[PDB]
RNA sequence: UGGAGGUGAUUUAAAUGCCAAA
RNA sequence: GGUCGGGUCGAGCCUAGGCUCCGUGAGGGGGGAGAAGUCGUAACAAGGUAGCCGUAGGGGAACCUACGGCUCGAUCACCUCCU
RNA sequence: AUUCCGGUUGAUCCUGCCGGAGGCCACUGCUAUGGGGGUCCGACUAAGCCAUGCGAGUCAAGGGGGCGUCCCUUCUGGGACGCCACCGGCGGACGGCUCAGUAACACGUCGGUAACCUACCCUCGGGAGGGGGAUAACCCCGGGAAACUGGGGCUAAUCCCCCAUAGGCCUGGGGUACUGGAAGGUCCCCAGGCCGAAAGGGAGCCGUAAGGCUCCGCCCGAGGAUGGGCCGGCGGCCGAUUAGGUAGUUGGUGGGGUAACGGCCCACCAAGCCGAAGAUCGGUACGGGCCGUGAGAGCGGGAGCCCGGAGAUGGACACUGAGACACGGGUCCAGGCCCUACGGGGCGCAGCAGGCGCGAAACCUCCGCAAUGCGGGAAACCGCGACGGGGGGACCCCCAGUGCCGUGCCUCUGGCACGGCUUUUCCGGAGUGUAAAAAGCUCCGGGAAUAAGGGCUGGGCAAGGCCGGUGGCAGCCGCCGCGGUAAUACCGGCGGCCCGAGUGGUGGCCACUAUUAUUGGGCCUAAAGCGGCCGUAGCCGGGCCCGUAAGUCCCUGGCGAAAUCCCACGGCUCAACCGUGGG
């Protein structure tokens, strides 16, 4: 499927003939495009070594922090912009570094929803 | 090891610090994970069978061990794969004999007879030191064991010091600092098994290990790595050494 | 190598020698090529029949090639129908299947 | 790479047909009653090795060189090939006849246990000779100096009886 | 004594190698 | 677990084009051995027109001729330069 | 042994190549008595195809059942004991086989991970509270040619699921307790969230009972150990009758994904990156420790034993788990093959033996878990074509035999005739040996009895100027050369020489060879100085003074596994072989 082993091109531009099959420990997974929705939705992934990841697919609330160190749980209205991809803002995709608007103002996301399962943001003045 | 961990060990690939005949058979005992590392330990089966000679075959060696006839650091060991390493104490109470495991002049492990009174203490080198939850200090020793001390005594212990521990109760009774004039015993390297007093310490940039200079009884000076120097006393050894 | 005899021939010696050297054409089993093989011995050609199988090897000249007064021949016959030719020439043995 | 292959312990002549060498070796073979040439060649190789060790140690210096030098001298005079006060240079004057005199067959012949070399060989092979309380059946075994005098008839042999008809013939010489 | 160069000339036609050595 | 929709990855299969390998192959071309069926005598002596290199033309075939060059060219007479 | 000898002429001296003479490996002709030791035997062509048997199990001290024998009473039963399958746990990812692919961070070596995972094992610090559920086994009925598989009833657990607490992870604000060369690390205090444990189970005694006292166990946190993942610098093939190559290509910014860093993958912004010191492309190959040869400098190979890599008919892709995209587990395509009642269903020995095919080219369809190890078990133990023991084989190395003595005769080396002796080896027994056998070793009885071939014979090159055949015919000949009716050279007899349980033929590598030349070759007439000159990179570069310390020299720490090589001593009778030390 998604393989993250090595590049098939040398830095000089020459090609490389693959010399072995793909190992199971080198595979990736489908990206989780966290959307804005009415209700939150998450799943649990069993990972290498028998560990776990919490993957968030739909988000409804957020944790917003101020410079004083206090936090509040508020719900998300929409995504104003997203520098990661040119068309994420239209589709309401939340990633790290996106700018979202809430009921108490604009905020910037500081966590990785696909890896942590929660949305954390800092308030913009 | 294409798909997973190895479980076997050929005779020709055995660690070079054992006293073993490398061509007599095909296989050797692969040691279990435990206290020391591979380079400084040997499985208990070879001590029971080849060193002391109390058993001729492996089958009757296991029958002896399962009856709890052997003590290592005052604790009964039944596993024949258990690793026994530097500064350990091997006790047979039924015959009333005690040994300490020490490296040779060429780097091989040997058993040094000791008195019964000395068999109750074991020296441990402080290998690392860290903070742990509840604000306590955890000491990690050279053989993998751990100890806890309160925040009040944080200045009485540093890395490379030696602690004399009473076994099997595991109760501290003495701390030997690492400084000029201390008595040390070398455990690895070219100068293994030489002993003496510390003269100088040197340090280097960018993570290279530091070096110490030692003067022996005859007055000769030699250098070695700091981590290979094992403190055993203030100005005289506190334990019997060959 | 092992091969099958196709026909018998004779080759003239080079100057200033005189005589006819008896040889055979052999088709190799492994790849189907056809080579020429010399038959050593006095009257050895009488033990060879067409469609027999033979074992051949190098004749032993300079640089792994031909020798003596018969250039163009690089091989010699060693066995005939799994029987040593030298024995047949000397006696001591009879050619199988007549 | 390749694993170990066991190698021959002797060396063959560079040219098989040299008249002078053939004559010399034939004289030796007749005198000492050896079975085949290779046996002779074996002893020759031994001699050469000793010399090759002496040449290398003369041009050497250091700590290991002295140890090997004294070990070579001690080994050579333990076999009875050198006197007790020899030095390294004396190694370069040994001959092939010196080694052949140390064979068990020759020593049995010289001690008077047999009338002839061939009889000595037969006595050794059939097991009538004991060396230091042990029976050895190899006629080419080299005898150490320390055990030379303890060589006799085996205590179970028929020859260990002065009334034996064949022993009396041997004593007659 | 022995050497190195230069310029002139230089009167018809005249091919082949068998047998043997073997 | 079945059915439909959407997105993405994908071995294989078909068509067209371009390079490349193997097997045959009418016809053409020199090369190497053999021993003589044939026509001449070009190279070796001044070899009977000194031989040879470069370029060009001609001829059954070795070969011949023209311009420039070399000595790895024989004989006589004269001249020049040396030891 | 730091080496020469034959060949161009009527005769001579050179250059130069061919042949002889040595070692090792593969195939092969003829011929063979014995023992011991070792890492030898379908690698070269076909990583081609495979009939049959075996190559991975274990736990009754996790749990309910079935069957049998006994003791107590027994209507009924309860015990104890022994077998059997099933649920459940751990293992099956190691070990074993082969070298197709691969010119690459695959391998060797020094370093890094402060950028990561780890069931079993060791030490220390804590915890084990409250509920719920199904189903195999078993009974009733079955379907299908078989491979397989349906419905209903009933039951337990160290089986599965919930609630609580502990705990884990993310982000924002403070404090400075730890390690370290250096903190996106560890520790303490607030704040918003998400995820979220456990079996006090089993066995035995003292217990009237109550309850202890041992043995094996379950969960969380910190560290170690074991096994790995990833990264960097340096080192090791051939081709210019392959000269330009690359466009996710090279770098930046913002993200995703991963156990983890990274163009690993996206969106956007730039024009970079490699190359005559050989890029790109093509050829041939698993890498190393090592092995063969040589006085050395070198040249050639890298099947067998150890360490690392890769593969399971070819090409793709997933489930479970600590670990796999899994040789004796699963799915699809391609291509072979097998069984069917014709509807369907199965199988790839590059595991041990064994068969077919291909070839010049390679063994028994054997015995054992007694030793060495691995998995399981509290333990006694059980299993293991790994490993150990034998069977077949001119695989390699070591030690022996095929008689010895005395007196006579001969052609006097050698043979013959008399008299005597021994038993390695051979034949028949006893002991020991071995898991059981067989070999081997110690004794006893008989008896010289049971045991020599292959090549060569003109020169090189040791050995006949003898006899009989053939007659430029037949034949020999590594090279030079013999044979034309008086052959030391062909065929045969009789002699002789070399090596000897071996000795010859064919192919390959090293030496020979200073015919690849750094040590250490040549270029007027023998192969070879560009038709001539100018100049870029490279290489080679005048004298003195001061400084530096990269090259270079000396001393000293950490490394370069074991096996293999050399030496002394020790154990098998000595040796080959093996152990302890020094290199
Ligand atoms: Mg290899
Ligand atoms: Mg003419
Ligand atoms: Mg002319
Ligand atoms: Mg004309
Ligand atoms: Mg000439
Ligand atoms: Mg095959
Ligand atoms: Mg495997
Ligand atoms: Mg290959
Ligand atoms: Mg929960
Ligand atoms: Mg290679
Ligand atoms: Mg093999
Ligand atoms: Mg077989
Ligand atoms: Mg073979
Ligand atoms: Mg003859
Ligand atoms: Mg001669
Ligand atoms: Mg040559
Ligand atoms: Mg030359
Ligand atoms: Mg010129
Ligand atoms: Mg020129
Ligand atoms: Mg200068
Ligand atoms: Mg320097
Ligand atoms: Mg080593
Ligand atoms: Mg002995
Ligand atoms: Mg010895
Ligand atoms: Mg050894």
């Amino acid at each position: 499927a998604i393989w993250q082993g090595r590049s098939l091109r040398k830095p000089s531009g020459g090609r490389i003939v693959l010399a072995r099959k793909k190992r199971k420990r080198e595979l990736g997974r489908e990206p989780s495009n966290t959307r804005v929705a009415e209700q939150d939705k998450r799943k649990i992934i069993r990972t290498y070594g028998g560990n776990k990841k919490v993957r968030l697919t739909a988000a409804a609330y957020a944790n917003v922090f101020d410079k004083s160190g206090k936090g509040r749980k508020v719900r998300i209205i929409r995504v104003i912009e997203n520098p990661a991809n040119r068309q994420f803002a239209r589709r309401n995709i939340i990633t790290k570094g996106a700018i979202i608007e809430t009921e108490i103002g604009k905020a910037k996301v500081t966590s990785r929803p696909g890896q942590d399962g929660v949305v954390n943001a800092i308030l913009l003045e | 090891a294409r798909k997973g961990p190895k479980r076997h060990l050929k005779r020709l690939a055995a660690p070079t610090s054992w006293y073993i005949e490398r061509k007599a058979y095909k296989w050797a005992v692969r040691p279990r994970p435990g206290p020391h590392n591979m380079r400084t330990s040997i499985p208990l089966l070879y001590i029971v069978r080849d060193y002391l000679g109390y058993a001729k075959t492996a089958r009757e060696a296991r029958k002896i061990l399962n009856e709890g006839k052997f003590l290592v650091d005052g604790r009964v060991r039944k596993d024949y794969k258990f690793p026994v390493g530097i500064m350990d104490v091997v006790s047979i109470p039924e015959t009333g004999e005690h040994y300490r495991v020490l490296p040779n002049r060429i780097g091989k492990l040997i058993l040094h007879p000791i008195s019964e009174e000395e068999a109750n203490i074991k020296p441990l080198r402080i290998r690392n030191k860290r903070m742990v939850k509840g604000a306590k200090i955890q000491l990690n020793f050279h053989d993998g064991t751990n100890h806890l001390i309160p925040l009040s005594e944080k200045d009485n212990y540093f890395t490379s010091y030696t602690v004399l521990m009473k076994v099997p109760e595991r109760e501290i009774l003495e701390v030997l600092p690492f400084e000029k004039g201390a008595y040390v015993f070398v455990t690895q390297g070219k100068n293994v098994a030489r002993k003496g007093r510390i003269v100088e310490i040197k340090k280097f940039p960018m993570g290279w290990p530091d070096v110490v200079t030692i003067e022996d009884e005859e007055g000769e000076l030699f250098d070695t790595l700091k981590e290979y120097a094992f403190v055993v006393g203030r100005d005289k050894p506190r334990i019997s050494l060959p | 190598a092992r091969g099958i005899v196709l026909e018998k021939i004779a080759v003239e010696a080079k100057q200033p020698n005189s005589g006819m050297r008896k040889a055979v054409r052999v088709q190799l089993i492994k790849n189907g090529k056809v080579v020429t093989a010399f038959c050593p011995g006095d009257g050895a050609i009488k033990f060879i029949d067409e469609h027999d199988e033979v074992i051949i090897e190098g004749i032993g000249g300079p640089k792994g090639g031909s020798m003596g007064d018969i250039p163009g021949i690089r091989y010699k016959v060693v066995k005939v129908n799994r029987v040593s030719l030298k024995e047949l020439v000397k006696g001591r043995k009879e050619k199988p299947r007549r | 790479g390749d694993p170990k292959r066991q190698r021959k312990k002797y060396e063959t002549p560079p040219h098989p047909w040299i008249k002078e060498r053939l004559d010399r070796e034939r004289v030796l073979m007749d005198k000492y009653e050896l079975k085949n040439k290779k046996e002779l060649w074996k002893h020759e190789t031994q001699l050469k090795n000793f010399r090759r060790r002496a040449r290398r140690l003369l041009a050497a210096r250091g700590k290991q060189a002295e140890i090997e030098r004294e070990q070579l001298l001690a080994r050579l005079k333990r076999l009875g090939l050198l006197p007790e006060d020899a030095v390294l240079d004396d190694v370069l004057s040994l001959t092939i006849e010196d080694i052949l005199e140390r064979r068990l067959q020759t020593i049995v012949y010289k001690k008077g246990l047999a009338r002839t070399m061939r009889q000595a060989r037969q006595l050794i092979v059939h097991g009538h000779i004991e060396v230091n309380g042990q029976i050895i059946r190899s006629p080419s075994y080299l005898v150490l100096k320390e055990e030379e005098d303890t060589i006799t008839y085996a205590r179970t042999s028929p020859f260990a009886n002065p009334q034996h008809p064949e022993r009396m013939m041997i004593e007659k010489a």
